[PDB]
């Protein structure tokens, strides 16, 4: 009814306790670990933007950060007698020469007047700021996303900076926060202002992914977290291995998603997540003990029981003839540490400072480990050759491991995080079987709507004529079932009428036709290509 | 005289982005000379080396990129990532405005990369490009 | 290599033994007929289509007893190898997973998956739907185990 | 080329279109319908779990998904959590994004009067402030009791105004905030062509598919093809005077003596004695002037003898013909 007016608002677990003692405390290692980064680059650009007194003193101090995400906040300092001020100019407001001089000039001066407690927004005000506001300026310009403006403005635009040098009680600072590609932007601008730009050049680095500092980091942090109540498989970590790859920019942020969203797997379907305190061994029930019994290694090593012992009556009685002792048999195996966390930890801080060695991913140094191939993951190096045997660790097939784990082996995270996306739309309507299973009878004689003509779709041309394809549409359609739909009912009226028409049958098909066709837009599947013919149309979409 | 014979004004970067953003950069580089007329012969699953690049559309890319890529990929959720992730480095941009070119409507894309940068990323991920480069 | 020498005709009388041996009933056996006519007229080579549409009906007629052992798959491919006389099993499912997509955009299978109620359905909408509560065969199933339970079982006592 | 074409169909009325599309759209596939409406509602519990996490959570799929986002967000979801956090339940805001109407100003106007107006915010309002506005009001919301008090709805994510780039990352800095809840559906192929890293990154997105099929009637609305001029001026002669009908006939008689196009014309010189033989037109003004209202509501067309043809086909004269001029 109101749906067509845009924007109406309107005011209309004994388990998951255990997750909320485990998820904050996680988070908790989380963002202080992302203060620590927070602080290291606000630190960095600090120090490096004072104490750089050269000696012509004609030039402005700039700065390039490499590989910075165009989102860097900054800090300054107080450093009384002196107003020290910030701008921001982003591409969005990049039009000219003309506007991003006048906004940033606006920019500064509510930001002059509300530390001092009619003028024109130019640089006259950059002059008399002595006069105009008693204490001198040094203002920095925080240039957020640099590569998508129109260098030539912002070569027009540093000439424009230039004049300002003959007034001696001013100074000037350029923040140029690239993505990346400092090579590029040095072909871009004018080669003049190059030799403007290269008096005083810092090429201090901010990356999140500098030599796996924090990657490795909170990937140690996620390891104590969850220290001997669980495990974390060889199929599931070669996922954070390989999907991870796939993102640069920030593996951080995507290293908190795809775990914490592996964690939300874990507690919300395993009924022996409660079992992880054995204070929980009260809420035993013959429900738990039956769901216990199809573990593969319970049952592999039931098989390695009756091999080893070919006596089984032992084998026999601790199986489901007791209970006492078949949950006997279950706690032995129940605080089993796994020391491969311990070992990881051992061998993390050795190369760290011992070696000395940063250039490597603890992830895979995890997953080497749960193979064995940590003696072919310090060979990179050549320079653990006099401790390969001390660092050595053969990981051991442990046992009840597969009721606290996590691994992708359901291909759930793979789904619902990273989905096959026109994938699972072209097997959405070639096949529609899997999806849906008086009116319903036609349902099992008849496709629906959007997908009967999906298959014609498929067995049509580049570039098609609309009308055929409309021919080819109504061979798809048999005549008797909607002689038999239109008469259906005979409450209605006004239906009825152009039910008893004798090309009702060649009406109601075009009309159902463009239904279709008029919903494959929406979805940009059909293209109409040159508008005010629509005589044939265009396919993008293809089956990969 | 180490110094008067070399320019010093200049303060050829290994570029940062991703494998498979990798094998999207050298996909969209190919469509600087192939022509539609002849790239699904020479492509079967069966010089402008100098001059400006022509224009894209979209698909053509993954026309192209699902051809080149060591049935062993399918899903293009990441895929799609890279192509706006390409658009913020300013290393393909649109032939329009900066605006709609997300829904399907007429938008043509282009490259922007010089030959030698395609050159060294080509050998950087071990594929070959300049048989595929014919006068 | 009987598959490999292509182009010849598999008669009226010569399809029917060639599903009469793999125990298919008398709907889809009219059925291969019916949809060979269909391919005979725009074919390439008569012996891959042959057999690439026999074995994924036996994959959904015989999933009762094929989800229920997973050792007769083998037996319903090599009793094939065997009978075309193949090179191994490479090149067969290379066939199966071609002319499955070949034979998605058709009418009769999207009938005979829900004729037969075979698939299983529960598991499909709810794992293409992205459901939590989804299967995770890190685990053997309770029927599995069962049916390893008490083979083994009595094969103690 | 003899290409079969839209103007060569058996055409459909207004009423007639609709009412017969109405019929289907809700007793096509009714019964599987629901049935999959049963099937996908015991993953609401799991939404709601997740929910809490912050993240935002994006429906794809095929078919409309307007209805089931509005059982799934208003009747279920936020009264759910109003009761679980212990009063006015929690406030609920659509953003109909098929609705090409849809400003970046406007909403956010909307915004920071449905989030609270602790500070006189409006002194900050100043002139793109809005990145302004909302980066102040995100790192204040670092330090807050963690509680969602808001939940917004953005129907079909890829609409003609949402898509715009400037509106996307302003959606993109809300997500971020613990306190909001973002749950939205798109419907175009090429939907993850909207987002790089950067955005994901602030949008910690994940999928889940719902395919209904659904007709998507609220959002046909807005579309049109040719079906919303041949039928343009077939009812303006419904209401002139009874001579241009008849100086229509005259003219459309001779025009399809002869696809409707210019070679079957007339001239002008002997239609004006062929309207002055049955006693209609008096000269060439008084021709021409109620042939301008013809030329006004573009119902001819003139080309060079002085050749007027009509632009319609050679079935729609002929439908001219029988219905609205006999």
């Amino acid at each position: 009814a109101d749906a067509q007016r845009s924007h109406y608002t309107v005011y209309p677990e004994k388990r998951w306790e255990l997750y909320h003692q485990l998820h904050s405390h996680f988070h908790d290692q989380v963002d202080h670990i992302i203060d620590n980064i927070e602080a290291d680059l606000k630190a960095e650009i600090s120090d490096l933007l004072y104490s750089e007194t050269t000696q012509k003193r004609r030039c402005f101090n700039t700065i390039f950060l490499l590989g910075s995400d165009s989102t860097t906040k900054i800090e300054l300092k107080d450093e009384s007698s002196r107003y020290n001020v910030l701008i921001e100019l982003t591409p969005k407001e990049s039009p000219n020469v003309r506007m991003m001089l006048r906004r940033s000039m606006y920019k500064l001066y509510s930001a002059a007047d509300a530390e001092e407690h009619d003028v024109s927004y130019d640089l006259s005000l950059v002059e008399n700021f002595k006069r105009l506001f008693g204490k001198d300026l040094a203002m920095v310009f925080n240039f957020k996303d640099v590569d998508s403006i129109n260098f030539n403005t912002l070569d027009n635009f540093i000439i424009l900076l230039k004049s300002a040098f003959k007034y001696d009680h001013v100074k000037i600072s350029l923040i140029f926060n690239i993505n990346t590609n400092l090579s590029n932007i040095e072909k871009n601008l004018r080669q003049s202002t190059i030799r403007l730009l290269k008096r005083n050049y810092h090429k201090l680095d901010v990356s999140s992914n500098k030599g796996f500092k924090y990657g490795n980091q909170i990937f140690q942090s996620f390891l104590d977290t969850v220290d001997g109540k669980l495990n974390l498989s060889d199929r599931f970590v070669e996922f954070i291995l390989s999907k991870m790859a796939n993102n640069t920019n920030h593996n951080l942020q995507l290293l908190t998603k795809m775990l914490d969203y592996s964690l939300m797997s874990y507690f919300f379907q395993n009924a022996f997540s409660v079992f992880i305190d054995p204070v929980n061994v009260d809420f035993l029930n013959d429900d738990y003990l039956k769901i216990l019994s199809r573990c593969p290694t319970f049952m592999f090593f039931v098989e390695g029981l009756i091999k080893q012992h070919a006596p089984a009556d032992e084998i026999l009685s601790l199986l489901t003839n007791k209970n006492r002792g078949l949950e006997e048999f279950f706690v032995e195996f129940l605080v089993r540490e796994n020391p491969i966390n311990g070992h990881a930890k051992f061998v993390a801080r050795f190369l760290e400072e011992e070696l000395n060695i940063t250039n490597f991913n603890l992830i895979e140094l995890y997953h080497n480990l749960l193979i064995g191939k940590l003696d072919s993951y310090l060979d990179r190096w050549s320079a653990c050759k006099e401790y390969k045997d001390r660092l050595h660790f053969e990981p051991i097939d442990t046992i009840f491991q597969e009721l606290f784990t996590l691994d992708n082996r359901s291909g759930l995270l793979t789904q619902s995080i990273f989905p096959s996306y026109k994938s699972n739309i072209e097997d959405n309507l070639l096949s529609w079987e899997q999806v849906l299973p008086l009116s319903g009878d036609l349902d099992k004689i008849m496709a629906p709507v959007l997908g009967q003509l999906f298959k014609l779709y498929r067995e049509a041309n580049m570039t098609i004529n609309i009308y055929d394809f409309y021919i080819a549409f109504r061979e798809t359609l048999p005549k008797e079932e909607i002689l038999n739909f239109i008469r259906k009912d005979p409450s209605n009226t006004k239906l009825l009428e152009l039910a008893e028409t004798p090309d009702a049958f060649d009406k109601v098909a075009l009309i159902l036709f463009m239904q279709a066709i008029f919903a494959f837009e929406n979805m940009g599947l059909i293209k109409f290509q040159s508008t005010k013919s629509y005589d044939l149309v265009e396919k993008c979409v293809w089956r990969g | 005289i180490k110094l008067f014979l070399s320019t010093d004004d200049n303060l050829s970067q290994t570029y940062d982005l991703s494998i498979i953003s990798k094998y999207l950069l050298i996909a969209s580089y190919i469509c600087s000379y192939l022509e539609p007329r002849y790239d699904a012969s020479i492509f079967s699953r069966k010089n402008p080396r100098y001059l400006q690049p022509s224009l894209f559309a979209i698909e053509r890319l993954l026309a192209i990129f699902q051809a080149i890529f060591p049935s062993l990929m399918k899903a293009n959720i990441e895929v799609f990532q890279n192509l706006s992730e390409l658009h913020t480095l300013k290393l393909i941009a649109t032939t329009m405005n900066k605006n709609i070119d997300y829904l399907s409507p007429k938008v043509r894309w282009k490259v922007n990369v010089p030959w030698e940068i395609i050159k060294e990323i080509s050998e950087s991920v071990h594929f070959n490009i300049s048989d595929y480069f014919s006068d | 290599s009987l598959l490999v020498k292509k182009y010849c005709k598999m008669t009226t009388e010569e399809i029917i033994r060639l599903c009469n041996d793999f125990e298919l009933p008398r709907e889809v056996a009219y059925k291969i007929v019916d949809e060979y006519n269909i391919n005979a007229s725009r074919l390439v080579c008569p012996w891959q289509l042959v057999c690439g549409l026999v074995l994924n009906c036996t994959f959904i007629v015989f999933n009762e007893r094929r989800r229920k052992d997973p050792r007769i798959d083998h037996f319903i491919v090599s009793k094939m190898c065997s009978l075309m006389l193949t090179s191994k099993v490479d090149d067969v499912i290379e066939c199966v997973k071609l002319v499955k997509e070949l034979i998605i955009g058709e009418k009769w299978f999207r009938d005979l998956q829900i004729r037969y109620d075979d698939f299983r359905y529960d598991e499909i909408i709810f794992r293409k739907l992205g459901s939590m509560l989804q299967t995770t065969n890190i685990l053997v199933t309770d029927d599995q185990y069962n049916i390893w339970k008490k083979r083994i079982e009595m094969d103690l006592a | 080329k003899s290409r079969h074409t839209m103007s060569m169909a058996p055409d459909v009325t207004r009423e007639e279109f609709s009412l017969v599309s109405n019929f289907f759209n809700e007793n096509f596939q009714k019964r599987p319908r629901q049935k999959l409406f049963e099937i996908q509602k015991k993953m609401f519990p799991q939404y709601w779990f997740e929910l809490t996490q912050g993240f935002s959570l994006l429906f794809y799929g095929v078919g409309s998904k307007r209805n089931f986002l509005e059982e799934f967000a208003i009747d279920y979801l936020s009264p759910k959590i109003a009761y679980s956090q212990l009063v006015n339940s929690i406030p609920c805001l659509i953003l109909n994004g098929y609705n090409p109407s849809c400003n970046y100003r406007d909403v956010f106007k909307e915004i920071t009067d449905l989030l609270v107006p602790a500070e006189l915010t409006r002194s900050e309002t100043k002139g793109n402030h809005v990145i302004l506005q909302i980066q102040k009001m995100i790192d204040f919301y670092k330090n807050q009791p963690l509680d969602i008090k808001l939940i917004l709805v953005v129907h079909n994510l890829d609409g003609p105004s949402i898509r715009k780039n400037t509106f996307q990352t302003m959606l993109s800095f809300l997500s971020v905030i613990r306190q909001i809840a973002i749950v939205a559906s798109t419907d175009h192929i090429y939907a993850p062509l909207l987002w790089d890293n950067m955005k994901a990154q602030n949008y910690n997105f994940v999928f889940h598919d719902i395919s209904n099929f659904e007709p998507s009637t609220v959002e046909s609305t807005f579309q049109d093809v040719m079906k919303m001029g041949a039928e343009g001026a077939k009812y303006v002669l419904q209401s002139l005077t009874v001579n241009s009908k008849k100086m229509y006939k005259l003219l459309i008689e001779t025009q399809m003596q002869n696809r409707g196009t210019q070679r079957t014309g007339v001239e002008l010189k002997l239609f004006n004695h062929l309207c002055a033989a049955d006693f209609i037109a008096s000269n060439e003004i008084a021709l021409r002037s109620m042939l301008r209202e013809f030329i006004e509501h573009k119902m001819a067309n003139i080309t060079k003898m002085e050749i007027i043809w009509v632009p319609y086909t050679y079935a729609e004269l002929e439908k001219l013909l029988k219905t609205v001029l006999n």
